[PDB]
């Protein structure tokens, strides 16, 4: 096994070990976390709601995903309950992955090889060639295979440790419905001479019938298939309800941390809920990180299957895709956050500010002049010195709003058209004290950033 | 239970600090896996304080989901890597003004990670074809006072060399 492929087997074992987990840590909160509260009757049916949110649309979104990869691994174990009853020497390799590898040796087989299962599959069967192998009739059973038609010859192979014996070989394809090569079958006939006349001709009948054996008992079942990047691909896209989590989440973690502190009765019954052994001593509030975690750690362990995964190899092409599809995800969910806490600003301003003395109807979640949606970036007390005015301004992306504890103060400012404490806008000059040389700072970094991003934007 | 969060740029180390100080062994190349949210209880003085480990590998590159992690922690361990000079950079450009924004109660502790490659012949030839030089502790000693760090401490999560002791001084840096 290369170092490159070892890995590969190790991250893709990650994945599935790590949804396992996953799925299991979404099913706890909901049992012990999530049913405890409602009944509690400490929050209502719009508190609880307003914590847990589509928690079991997330469940029900990763169990889908589950099952997919679990199905791949159950493959291989139906496989062998299966092809157990057969006590032969035989191999089953896949032509379509690299190198033709063994992606099943019978019991028998490692009995005779002296092999273990672990140091045999993925490989070659080269391996047990040697020197008086005969390598004229080794390049028989290349072309069989290169002609994809079955074969049977006899040369010497050799064990794990050294010991020699001849090999009364047959190789047949595994052909599906549509009549394309999917797998090879190989079966050893063990021996200490080169069998002739009636011995020779007995064993080649022995071999070839205990392949179609082989090929009937495992026939009418899905082969287990070495890749994983397939599911991702198509999976991954169903994972929407994780913007909708994430968006919401915050405001779920302040409702927890303010009920903890002024109510004591809350703080000691969440964390007896979280006295279960299988919190592993974590509080809930770490839990609701999880889904989070868990979109973002997807591209992780994806990019390092992919870099562990051939250019030739049929998996290839599935997995960058997914990783592809996997980090969109993450991106629709980062921004999902941000349009989500936007969205909650603004309507919060639409109702709470008063648009009086202007010409047209002031729509505040709308669409700017050249800069797209409106978005709100910053909002703070301001004393207008020589007036001391108790002021208050909302700054825009696109423009500045002063306002009065909310009722308008004057022309809403816009940015394309200001300077910068000082603030300058063509003429006029206006001067204004912050609270703090803290948010003095926080005023000019953000003012003169949405200002050049306004100038920059409407010079195109 | 004391809440720490481990945050820095990609691939300086974060994942496999945690990893090897909770189980005690660095992460084989073979059998790679995540952090997911662990507790660690460690006894200073008798005393046993119980650890809450938050890693933030995977978010450095969004900026809504890094701060989910933030709330209520009590200690914060901002890494870079002593031969990545570009992690070094953005200690003092992105990591601790980020952390001074959302938590500026919560304390922190600058933490050089991977400091066995420091002597690695190998690695210096790779750096030396950037014109670039591993950060020595006395540099980075230096950042940890410019940024008003508690301390600095440097580790190996594959020599396990001052690995145990930068949760050590965490949880002195929460206890203050
Ligand atoms: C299913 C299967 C079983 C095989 N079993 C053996 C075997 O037992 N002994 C052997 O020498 N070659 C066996 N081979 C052939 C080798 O795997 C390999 O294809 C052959 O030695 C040609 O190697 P080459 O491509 O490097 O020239 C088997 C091939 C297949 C497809
Ligand atoms: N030599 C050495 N390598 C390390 C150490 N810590 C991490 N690495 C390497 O850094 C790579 C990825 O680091 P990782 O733990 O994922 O950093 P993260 O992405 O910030 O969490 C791994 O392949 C390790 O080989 C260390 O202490 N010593």
């Amino acid at each position: 096994l290369t170092p490159t492929e070892r890995k590969r087997q190790g991250y893709i074992h990650e994945l599935i070990v790590t949804e396992e987990n996953y799925v299991n840590d979404l099913q706890l909160v909901t049992e012990i976390f999530q049913k405890p509260l409602m009944e509690s009757e400490l929050l209502t049916e719009k508190e609880v709601a307003m914590i847990f949110v589509n928690w079991k649309e997330l469940i029900m979104c990763n169990i889908k995903l589950l099952k997919a990869l679990r199905v791949r691994k159950k493959m291989s174990g139906e496989l062998a309950t299966t092809l157990e009853r057969i006590e032969k020497n035989f191999v089953i390799t896949d032509p379509r992955l690299p190198d033709n590898p063994i992606i099943f040796a019978s019991d028998s087989f490692l009995q005779l090889t002296e092999y273990s299962r672990e140091e045999i599959l993925g490989r070659n069967c080269r391996f047990l060639q040697g020197p008086e192998t005969d390598r004229a009739t080794v390049r028989k059973i290349r072309d069989a295979i290169d002609n994809q038609t079955e074969v049977t010859v006899q040369l010497i192979n050799y064990t794990k440790s050294g010991k020699k014996f001849w090999n009364l070989f047959h190789l047949q394809p595994m052909r599906d419905q549509k009549g394309d090569v999917q797998y090879f079958i190989g079966v050893q006939l063990d021996g200490t001479e080169h069998v002739r006349d009636a011995a020779e001709r007995e064993g080649v009948m022995l071999i070839k019938k205990t392949a179609e054996n082989i090929d009937e008992a495992a026939k009418e079942l899905k082969m287990p298939v070495k890749m994983i990047g397939d599911i991702l691909s198509a999976q991954l896209p169903h994972m929407q309800p994780y913007i909708r989590f994430c968006s919401r989440q915050l405001n779920g973690a302040a409702l927890i941390q303010q009920k903890t502190d002024e109510a004591p009765d809350f703080k000691e019954f969440v964390k007896r809920l979280a006295m279960d052994p299988r919190c592993k001593g974590m509080p809930l509030s770490s839990f609701i990180l999880k889904p989070m975690q868990r979109v973002t750690r997807y591209p992780l362990i994806i990019k390092n299957i992919l870099e562990n995964t051939p250019e030739n190899h049929p998996d290839h092409s599935h997995l960058k895709h997914a990783l592809e599809k996997a980090e969109e995800l993450c991106s629709q969910v980062n921004e999902g956050v941000r349009e989500k806490e936007n969205s909650d600003r603004l309507e919060w301003i639409q109702a709470h500010v008063q648009c009086e003395g202007l010409s047209e109807q002031l729509v505040f979640n709308s669409v700017t002049n050249c800069l797209g949606p409106r978005k709100f970036l910053h909002s703070g007390k301001l004393y207008k010195a020589k007036s001391n005015k108790e002021l208050y301004g909302f700054l825009f992306n696109d423009f500045l709003l002063l306002t009065q504890i909310y009722k308008m103060y004057k022309t809403p400012i816009f940015l394309n058209e200001v300077l910068v404490f000082h603030i300058s806008h063509i003429d006029r000059v206006y001067t204004l004290r912050a609270e703090s040389i803290n948010e003095r700072t926080a005023w000019v970094q953000k003012i003169k950033a949405a200002s050049e991003l306004y100038i920059e934007t409407e010079k195109k | 239970t004391i809440k720490c969060v481990v945050v820095g740029d990609g691939a300086v180390g974060k994942t496999c600090l945690l990893i090897s100080y909770t189980t005690n062994k660095f992460p084989s190349e073979y059998v790679p896996t995540v952090f997911d949210n662990y507790a660690v209880t460690v006894m200073i003085g008798g005393e046993p304080y119980t650890l809450g480990l938050f890693d933030t590998a995977g978010q450095e590159d969004y900026d809504r989901l890094r701060p989910l992690s933030y709330p209520q922690t009590d200690v914060f361990l901002v890494c870079f890597s002593v031969v990545s000079p570009s992690s070094f950079e953005n200690v003092k450009e992105k990591w601790v003004p980020e952390i001074t924004h959302h938590c500026p109660k919560t304390p922190f502790l600058l933490v050089g990670t991977q400091i066995d490659l420091r002597d690695d012949p190998s690695t210096i030839e790779k750096l030396a074809k950037n014109k670039q030089k591993p950060i020595t502790p006395e540099t980075a000693e230096k950042l940890a006072r410019d940024l008003k760090a508690v301390k600095y401490v440097e580790c190996s999560a594959l020599t396990q060399r001052g690995l145990k002791n930068v949760f050590d001084e965490a949880i002195l840096a929460a206890l203050e």
